[PDB]
């Protein structure tokens, strides 16, 4: 490896040194330094495997996943937080899923409807106060297109039989009812709660309008895996218009249950998080014909890339059409570049998110730039660890399910200008006099994806990286 | 679209023509309910007979207002020093705990969970537990893990005692770590409920083998319950300074939620220290401050450490500070300072200036079950008219209490106390009761906006005092006990009269003959 | 008509049919211009052609942003112990200057005139000087009378040295009794310029022929000019007192403005004593905190006590404490107390975590020329852009330093400075400029509604900073001044974006899209 | 007397031995104990004199009488404070005479118009500066009616001569421009600012429109001395129209020049406030022949017997109208006494204000069972005293221009339950913890006057008076 490779290297082995030897052996799988040479990673990180207890790592659970990523962002369904009272109140719109509408009348993201469960519950079991909560729920919430059962931990603990109650319900209510088994004991991470997740919409949405009338279009695609946070998924579905296509089904962010029926109708499936949504495309292209592609909608370079590949799967006409959307938007993308990138560029940065964006933002960066040092993930696995090795810089540190720990050590020692990752980063790296931006909530700001989104982002990176106050750390008397 | 001179974020950028097209046509794809019919069911929700409908309810639950044990169980723990709290169970658990206090008091929060997955299901979690204390003692170096439980750590039935008996037996806990522990199940009571379940486990472990002598210190220890206010800690003990009474209040994560952005992460700081909770028993007395929640705490004082448990008010208001302080001067012998009569006089002062705003005003306001009874009480004692009281997770008992108190006060005639009812049903009763504001956390924003949608004249405005406060930062820097807490609800609640008036006035040409400079 | 169970004031009274019948009714009776001419004529006043002829005014001033000399002088002499502040001259002045401190403190003021009437011009008023000194006393029972002059005083020419030595030597006033005297024009410069010249008065009577030696006491002197926040005066002493540095303020009403409701009226309460004033030319110097106002103060401490006058920066922000605690340190020789260091990091780390909210955000301000220059320079220090600054009664000496701290600071590239200018030349500003907010006192009240009289989007709200503050209450308790005044301002300036932002996004169906739960 | 009186007359004795000899002398003619036999006070007491220098007097001055009280009110006209800042800053919207307009475009009452003189001006002169900031004003504020000039202090004093700028500035403009010598120096209260300003309205405005045609009815009133303090004036306004009559002008609470000017048109003059504005209803009676009539619509009793009277001065169909009105708010005003006078009777009442309250809100405290034990004003004329002395019960405390301490020793001596007067004497007997109601302002509420102003003015006292805050002033321990 290089001189910065080297340095990773010592740092690694000097950051484990303080773990058990039982974990210490484990952990040092996890991290590696990046060859631009390579194309897999093969043996050498290893990744979606358990967390070591008590090290405060930064994952959540597979209702996390389920609930809170893949179901919650739904607008016309109601999603029941089945179970005790904690999980649905901790995860009561904390994700900026944007979507239109008037809530709690036809839309429902931003209420909690949860069984409460109590120590009754536990020891008869929850399924007669699900089906009665169903009848309340249909009573007082009528324009519901369908309805979602999101497991929690102590569900399947007590043999509770939730899919007899989904069937029995959905007869009773003419809607679809769509039990979860997403309780959080199961798999490792966030992930597991996806993966749960697309194989539910596969059995029980999927299929509800085979053999339907549908009135298509050539250009028809849907977007999948976007949970349009800020408006992400609105700032991208403008340019796939802009070009010529039909948005039919956006997954799942300002997403309706209809929209994802619809979804087998299209030509083309256009996946931009791979990890949570890949397990259905590829159902769809296996079952449906329906051919899929990875594209990437952070920043100039990248969606340049993505329009020109996403037009080249119709015809003559789209590419036309790619080739003008880029025109028409060159002059807003010099003026961004010109004003910001002096500002930002030759810094650092450390990014560390869940299972997609620590790969997928680093072209927006060095559209400004700027560098990326570090990059690690909470829950991705090896075919997202491959997928990042195209993008980084030879040495690079490249790592998997960092400690808190971890995370200090590494910053501490790699000095980064700016760091971009979670809420329960945040605070502890701001008081470390490193400039911060929260990368999944964007920190109340966004879009970020799209044309419109560079802008925010950009202005953003700037007011952060060069605010006056990070020289106020160290008094003056000091 | 953009420009580079005035770049918008999502709002108002989705205003913008070409995203309001954008919307029209992504509706045609949706087979939206025409906006009649959607009309016609908001209208519906905001009736009296959607309100019988709605408190029909037996099992479905919407939008509560409260949390799960473990929450409270970790507050807590981060009140004693250089403890590190550990929840034993799943770690999305942790994660949302840490997350749900890093948005309210924008600070870091350190707790571990040790990770138990399906394999801990059939073999129990106790390879889980030696572990994890293995792991966190290395890499966190702390003095105290603090352990409380997940719902399937719970349900499973770990026992957790033993399991921390054979982690140190077999060398996973150092003897230099105390490791208290309490079973914390999210399915019975709130996050209050934790709280208390930890705080007798820290009791059990740092003074059950303890020959205390109540009164060999002259001092008097102070519990807060769960809290997240960080004035209120703080008040308390300026106070009993200005007393000269000495004090320890027994769990205060006030330095910890508080550490200066000077270049360093302190991930301990301040705390109830070791000794001080060692040498509670010696204390005249321990002050139980939110008493309805620390009902095992009460225990403690009187069956424990055998000292009277002399019974206090939530010192919320005018009336309950004077009363707490006439109870720390009884027990310790010593007057009340003058500098504290000083202060009791200029709250009186700002009672008289501000009350021709404040009286007969009608309030709906929700919490927690102590936060709910002080605030009832001290509405009551400006004459102010608390018309809709809500508190979740309150139990039968509490709500006889409130409805005696309710029905001694001439302010009191026309109120309604509701217990196990959620911010749904809190919904319901503003459209048809109607307050003209209403108190509680940020969940309560959504129902400004609803009762607004209805009509400008059947908007409830709302009062931030509580938890969780995520919308606006730094109020959990205030305070709200004592005299100075009594200022800022005073203050708080006379300028959001003032604040509604003046909006209410300022139409040119229209409402604005009201649109007084002096108020 | 009214109901019994349900009473309307004034608003909403107005707004029942049978008075908006009423004034129909009535508008027939005015000859009243026609509906599309005034709205016409308020188009016309929103736009940049009336905006140019608005700043072609010479003679006319419209809303000033200023009080009158008199007012600042009453408000020094408050500040010292058992003072009657007496203004010589005619007696509606004295009414409006109690008047106008009742309404900002919410307390009383007192204060009595010599009620000169017409004859005064011919005889002049040594009459009204002795028969009010002798009246005051007997009935007030001063130790210091403080005089100042009303316009018509000064007019005449009445030499008020001269008077108040015949009145002792005449026996009209005790010779025992202290009466400082000052004169007070009103038609130079404003209430801060009164308020200097009362303290060279002060100064001359308490210190003139006394032999002093900077250093023989080892304190610090703070004179706070003009000031009508109360915990400014607090602060300073309880830093100082973290310090450990001896200190006096020489005019401190905080006592006096804040008085307990306990069944006593106290004329008199604390305040600078004779003592204090008498020693002060021995400290080791004194701190002029608003300098641009306290010009005659400077030559008091520098001409006749021979001390530095060590140049400071009024401690408005984080910089600007950090420089006062720092010339503390220096002149002392005491260290910076840990307290204070420990809470300067925790409003480093409020400025971070707020940071995203108030960086880019543009203000427009007013007030008097030391606050202003003081808030300008903190918002720079937060990456705000304060785009429109106006001071009426700031100089032309003042309005270059500005500029050189605007253009020197990347954030005031697009900033524009007014001097003499008022708040009708503000509310032209408002609508051309279009700041995000504004921050003033209660008369910019009137200019935010103008703003959104033109639509919602060209509303620019009101912070209240500053003073007056008449329609809300207990703002006058508030800090403006050090660490703990910078939080106030932070918290203040970052909730009022916030709720500006719930306000925008509160259209159910329609802006809610971004009506976040966590900000 | 009786004992009461005895113990007032003591309590007079007591009260005034602070006073030096010269003052002392002086101040017993100010206070007096009624008698329910005397029909006038005669020699009993002097009123209308200068203050004692010193003492800490309520009043305030002849600006304070003419900008603030008379003319300020008036809403389609520009009122300038000509001379120093001072003036129009304190008394910027402090006094709330409402009025309906737009603010700084066809109405300016909340807006301050100042010369604000300088060293400059003193020195040369302000007429010049006057002249060119009415041209100035005219620019800027083209709807005036018509502009006023109220001099402060200086103006009168350096010799500038405003009449002359005023008939120079009309001509130019070509609308009424009228100088007002209000000068706070002259007079020895805020009464001769009500006399010079009726003198000025008798010259420069009420012969305006002389001769000119202008369509009566036989019912054409005006009210003569109503503020809109609160709305009062259109709380009164509401039952004269009911009546039948029609309401020509209204001087000057929402009131404008265009109603002056026709008010030598109508029938009948119904005079509020007699101080303030007798002199131009006695001179309307003698150069125009309208009659005018003194009435009172504070409280039942006073209301009917005043809607009575006025409907007397016409036909038996406004006598029948009067009984209609009274009969159909009856039911209002006996819900008003049920739910209020059980909550108030019996207790004892002080009140200082300035020149027609003071006697005027004694009849609605009686309609609610409370008794006057002192009343005093602060500017007042013996004619004022002559008409207290009918509501009055034997042996109350009637006084005149009393200092802070005067006022301090009587309240403390007499203790009596609530006290009504001003912004200076409100947070003083607030901290002796005697329940207070401001009766200028009507501490931010009102109205008071007619039957919607009753009930307000019910509530307002209960509020006060029996506020659980007045219980806690001693501390629990003390
Ligand atoms: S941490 Fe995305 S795989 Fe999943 S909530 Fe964030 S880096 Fe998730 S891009 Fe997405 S919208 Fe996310 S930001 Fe894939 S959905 S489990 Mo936390
Ligand atoms: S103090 Fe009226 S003679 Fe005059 S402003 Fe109040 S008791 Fe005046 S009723 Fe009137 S609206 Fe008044 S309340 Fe005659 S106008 S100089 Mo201060
Ligand atoms: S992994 Fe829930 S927060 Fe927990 S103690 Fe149970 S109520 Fe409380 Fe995931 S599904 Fe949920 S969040 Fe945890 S419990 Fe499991
Ligand atoms: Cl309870
Ligand atoms: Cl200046
Ligand atoms: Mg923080
Ligand atoms: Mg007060
Ligand atoms: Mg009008």
């Amino acid at each position: 490896t290089n001189a910065t490779g080297e340095r990773n290297l010592a740092l690694i082995q000097e950051v484990l040194e303080v773990f058990p030897e039982t974990a210490r052996k484990e952990r040092r799988k996890h991290m590696m330094v990046s060859d631009p040479k390579m194309k897999s990673v093969g043996k050498c990180i290893i990744s979606n495997r358990k967390s070591q207890p008590g090290v405060m790592t930064v994952r959540g659970c597979a209702y996390a996943g389920s609930k809170g990523v893949v179901f919650g962002p739904i607008k016309d369904m109601a999603h029941i937080s089945h179970g005790p009272v904690g999980c649905g109140q901790y995860s009561r719109a904390g994700r900026r899923n944007y979507y239109t509408g008037v809530s709690g009348v036809d839309s429902f993201g931003t209420l909690n409807f949860t069984s409460d469960f109590q120590e009754r519950d536990i020891v008869f079991g929850g399924d007669k106060k699900l089906s009665k909560l169903i009848e309340e729920m249909e009573l007082l919430f009528p324009l519901t297109k369908g309805i979602t059962i999101q497991s929690e931990c102590p569900v399947g603990l007590i043999g509770d039989d939730i899919s007899a109650v989904a069937n029995a319900s959905s007869k009773a209510l003419d809607k679809p009812v769509i039990p979860v088994r997403c309780e959080g004991f199961r798999g490792v991470s966030q992930s597991l709660g996806h993966h749960i997740a697309n194989d539910v919409v596969r059995d029980w949405i999927l299929n509800n309008r085979e053999g339907q009338p549908f009135e298509t279009t050539p250009y028809d695609v849907a977007i999948i895996g976007d949970y349009n946070i800020g408006g992400d998924a609105w700032a991208s579905r403008i340019l796939l218009e802009e070009m010529g296509l039909r948005v039919v089904a956006q997954w799942s962010g300002d997403g309706t249950l209809v929209e994802m029926e619809n979804t087998p109708f299209v030509k083309l499936n256009l996946v931009h998080c791979y990890r949570s949504m890949n397990y259905i495309a590829r159902h769809m292209e296996e079952k449906h014909q329906i051919p899929w592609m990875e594209y990437n909608f952070f920043g100039p370079t990248k969606i340049a890339e993505s329009l020109r590949k996403i037009a080249d799967q119709f015809d003559d006409t789209i590419r036309a059409n790619a080739e003008a959307v880029i025109a028409r938007y060159e002059g807003q993308m010099a003026a961004i570049i010109a004003k910001y990138r002096p500002r930002l560029e030759g810094r650092k940065v450390l990014l560390y998110m869940g299972g997609l964006r620590p790969r997928h933002v680093i072209g927006a960066y060095e559209d400004l730039g700027m560098e990326i040092i570090a990059a690690g993930y909470e829950f991705a696995h090896n075919d997202d660890y491959d997928r990042t090795l195209p993008d980084l810089k030879e040495g690079t540190l490249l790592f998997d399910d960092a400690s808190s720990y971890e995370l200090e050590a590494f910053v501490k020692a790699l000095k980064p200008d700016l760091i971009g990752s979670g809420i329960k980063e945040k605070y502890i790296f701001q008081k470390m006099g490193v400039p911060f931006r929260q990368m999944h909530s964007w920190d109340y700001s966004g879009p970020y994806h799209g044309y419109d989104g560079f802008a925010i982002f950009a202005r953003d990176m700037d007011m952060t990286l060069n605010n006056p106050a990070w020289n106020e750390l160290t008094a003056p008397w000091l | 679209s953009q420009t580079i001179d005035k770049i918008n974020s999502c709002y108002p950028l989705f205003e913008q023509d070409e995203y309001q097209e954008l919307f029209r046509n992504k509706r045609q794809l949706e087979e939206a309910h025409d906006a009649q019919r959607v009309q016609e069911v908001f209208a519906w929700t905001t009736t009296a007979e959607y309100e019988a409908l709605n408190f029909r309810r037996e099992a479905l639950t919407v939008d509560p207002a409260k949390a799960c044990q473990p929450l409270g169980a970790v507050l807590c723990s981060l009140g004693f020093a250089n403890t590190l709290p550990y929840v034993h169970g799943s770690q999305g658990c942790v994660a949302y705990f840490r997350t749900y206090f890093n948005r309210h008091f924008k600070e870091p929060i350190a707790c571990v969970s040790d990770s138990m997955t399906e394999d801990a299901a059939v073999f129990g979690g106790n390879n889980n537990m030696n572990l994890g204390l293995q792991n966190a003692s290395a890499l966190y170096k702390p003095e105290i893990i603090a352990v409380s439980t997940t719902c399937m750590a719970e349900v499973i039935g770990d026992d957790l005692q033993a399991f921390i008996a054979n982690a140190k037996k077999d060398g996973f806990v150092d003897s230099s770590i105390a490791v208290p522990h309490a079973h914390t199940p999210s399915f019975i009571g709130s996050h209050v409920t934790g709280w208390d379940n930890m705080f007798e486990g820290f009791a059990k472990t740092f003074t059950a083998d303890y020959q205390g002598q109540p009164g060999k210190l002259p001092k008097l220890n102070l519990v807060t319950g769960f809290e997240t206010y960080l004035g209120n800690f703080r008040v308390l003990k300026r106070m009993m300074e200005q007393m000269a009474v000495p004090c320890s209040l027994l769990s205060d994560p006030s330095e910890v939620l508080d550490t200066p952005a000077d270049g360093h992460y302190r991930m301990y700081s301040g705390g109830t220290t070791q000794q001080e909770m060692k040498e509670a028993p010696d204390a005249i007395d321990t002050l139980l401050l939110q008493p309805w929640q620390l009902l095992k705490s009460k225990k403690v004082v009187q069956e424990m450490w055998n000292q009277p448990a002399t019974e206090v008010a939530i010192p919320l208001g005018l009336a309950a500070t004077d009363e707490l302080l006439m109870t720390v001067s009884q027990l310790s012998g010593k007057p009340i300072a003058d500098a504290l009569t000083l202060e009791r006089g200029r709250l009186v002062d700002m009672m008289l200036d501000s009350h021709t705003w404040l009286h007969g005003k009608k309030f709906g306001l929700y919490g927690d079950p102590d936060f709910v009874m002080g605030l009832t009480r001290f509405l009551l004692e400006l004459g102010c008219e608390p018309t809709v009281i809500l508190s979740h997770n309150a139990n039968k008992r509490w709500q006889k209490a409130m409805n005696k108190m309710l029905d001694a006060s001439p302010y009191g005639r026309d109120s309604e106390v509701f217990i196990n009812c959620d911010l749904w049903h809190f919904r319901s009763l503003m459209f048809t009761r109607q307050p003209d504001f209403m108190i509680g956390n940020s969940y309560g924003k959504f129902i400004q906006r609803d009762t607004l949608a209805k009509g400008k004249a059947f908007e409830v405005p709302l009062i931030r005092l509580g938890f969780p406060l995520f919308d606006r930062h730094h109020l959990h820097r205030q305070t709200t006990w004592g005299y100075e807490g009594a200022m800022n609800i005073v203050t708080t609640l006379v300028n959001a009269v003032l604040e509604k008036l003046d909006s209410d006035t300022s139409q040119l040409g229209k409402t604005d003959y009201s649109f007084d400079l002096v108020r």
